[PDB]
C-alpha cells in the first residue's frame, strides 16, 4: 500500500516530540568517562540507556523531520565514526560495538569517549532545529 | 489468502526487529536499525492455507509510549517479547506489557516469546550476568509468565540461528 507509507510518515512525523524526549536521555554521554564507557555500554546500549535513547532519537529525527537540513544532520551524525564505528552501532549491543569496547585499549576508550562528548554539541545544534519545528 | 494483522511489543533491545527481520528475510539484520515505528509482511502457508501475515515493528522505550498504540488498531494477535538473558525485560513483561496490550485491547490473544535463546547456553553472556548476580530465565518461569498473564502459547527462540523462529508465527498465526 502506498497509503501505508503515507500512514507510517503520519506517526514518525508524530514522533518528533518524543525524540526530543529520548535525547534529553542521552545527555549523560557529555560526562562519560573511559572507565565508564568499558563498564556501563551494555547497559548504555540496552533499554532507554543513554547511547540507545541516541540513536532511537536520531532515526526519529530522520525519518520525521520535515526539514530536510535537519533529517541531513540527523544521518551525518548517525554514520559519524566513533573509533572506526558509526555512533548508529553504538546504541546496540551483540554487534561489533560490543566487541570494539571489550577489547579496547585505555586510549581507545579515551578517543571514544571524547568523540561522544562532541558528539552532544551537535546534538544542541540539531535540537534548536526541532524544538524550532515542533513549536 | 486470510490478512493477519500481528503486533510485537517488549523492552528495548530485547530483539523484536531482529526476530521479525530474520524472519521475513530469511536473514539475521547485518546492521542495527533503531525503530520508531516500522512494518512489514510476509506471505506464508500455515497448515495449507496460505496467509497474508502484517508484521508492526514498535520502539519499546517509555519515551514513545504515545506512539505505540496507533499501531493497534485491528490488531488480531501479539507478540509480546522479553529477552531470555536479561531479567529485567521478564519483569516487565508484567509490569508494563501485559497491562498495556489488555488495556487497549482486552480481547486479543498473546503470545509471550522469549528471544535471544541462543545466549541462554552462551559462556560468556552466563559469566557478565553472575557479575551482576543475575541468571537467565529458564523456560519454567516463562511458561509460569505465560499462565499467568493468559498467554496463549510460551515461545523461545533465536533470531540468530533461527532456532523456534518460525513456530513463533506458525502458532500466532495458529491463535487467530
Ligand atoms: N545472540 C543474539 N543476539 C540477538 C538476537 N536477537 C537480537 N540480538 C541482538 O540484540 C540487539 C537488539 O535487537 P533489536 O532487534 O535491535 O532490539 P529491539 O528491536 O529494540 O527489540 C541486536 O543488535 C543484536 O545484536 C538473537 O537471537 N541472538
Ligand atoms: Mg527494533
Ligand atoms: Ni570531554
Ligand atoms: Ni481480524
Ligand atoms: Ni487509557
Amino acid at each position: 500500500a502506498s497509503s501505508a507509507v503515507v500512514f507510517k510518515q503520519m506517526v514518525l512525523q508524530q514522533a518528533l516530540p518524543m525524540t526530543l524526549k529520548g535525547l534529553d536521555k542521552a545527555s549523560e554521554l557529555a560526562t562519560l568517562t573511559p572507565e565508564g564507557l568499558a563498564r556501563e555500554h551494555s547497559r548504555l546500549a540496552s533499554g532507554d540507556g543513554a547511547l540507545r535513547s541516541l540513536s532511537t532519537a536520531l532515526a526519529g529525527i530522520r525519518a520525521g523531520s520535515q526539514v530536510e537540513e535537519s533529517r541531513i544532520q540527523a544521518g551525518r551524525l548517525l554514520e559519524r565514526s566513533i573509533g572506526g564505528i558509526a555512533l548508529q552501532q553504538w546504541g546496540t549491543t551483540g554487534g561489533a560495538a560490543s566487541q570494539l569496547v571489550l577489547d579496547a585499549s585505555p586510549e581507545l576508550r579515551r578517543e571514544i569517549t571524547d568523540q561522544l562528548h562532541q558528539v552532544m554539541s551537535e546534538v544542541a545544534l540539531l535540537r534548536q532545529a526541532v524544538e524550532s519545528e515542533v513549536s | 489468502p486470510q490478512a493477519i494483522k500481528c503486533v510485537v511489543v517488549g523492552d528495548g533491545a530485547v530483539g523484536k526487529t531482529c526476530l521479525l527481520i530474520s524472519y521475513t528475510t530469511n536473514a539475521f539484520p547485518g546492521e542495527y536499525i533503531p525503530t520508531v515505528f516500522d512494518n512489514y509482511s510476509a506471505n506464508v502457508m500455515v497448515d495449507g492455507k496460505p496467509v497474508n501475515l502484517g508484521l508492526w515493528d514498535t520502539a519499546g522505550q517509555e519515551d514513545y509510549d504515545r506512539l505505540r498504540p496507533l499501531s493497534y488498531p485491528q490488531t488480531d494477535v501479539f507478540l509480546i517479547c522479553f529477552s531470555l538473558v536479561s531479567p529485567a525485560s521478564f519483569e516487565n513483561v508484567r509490569a508494563k506489557w501485559y497491562p498495556e496490550v489488555r488495556h487497549h485491547c482486552p480481547n486479543t490473544p498473546i503470545i509471550l516469546v522469549g528471544t535471544k535463546l541462543d545466549l541462554r547456553d552462551d559462556k560468556d553472556t552466563i559469566e557478565k550476568l553472575k557479575e551482576k548476580k543475575l541468571t537467565p530465565i529458564t523456560y519454567p518461569q516463562g511458561l509460569a509468565m505465560a499462565k499467568e498473564i493468559g498467554a496463549v502459547k510460551y515461545l523461545e527462540c533465536s533470531a540468530l540461528t533461527q532456532r523456534g523462529l518460525k513456530t513463533v508465527f506458525d502458532e500466532a498465526i495458529r491463535a487467530v
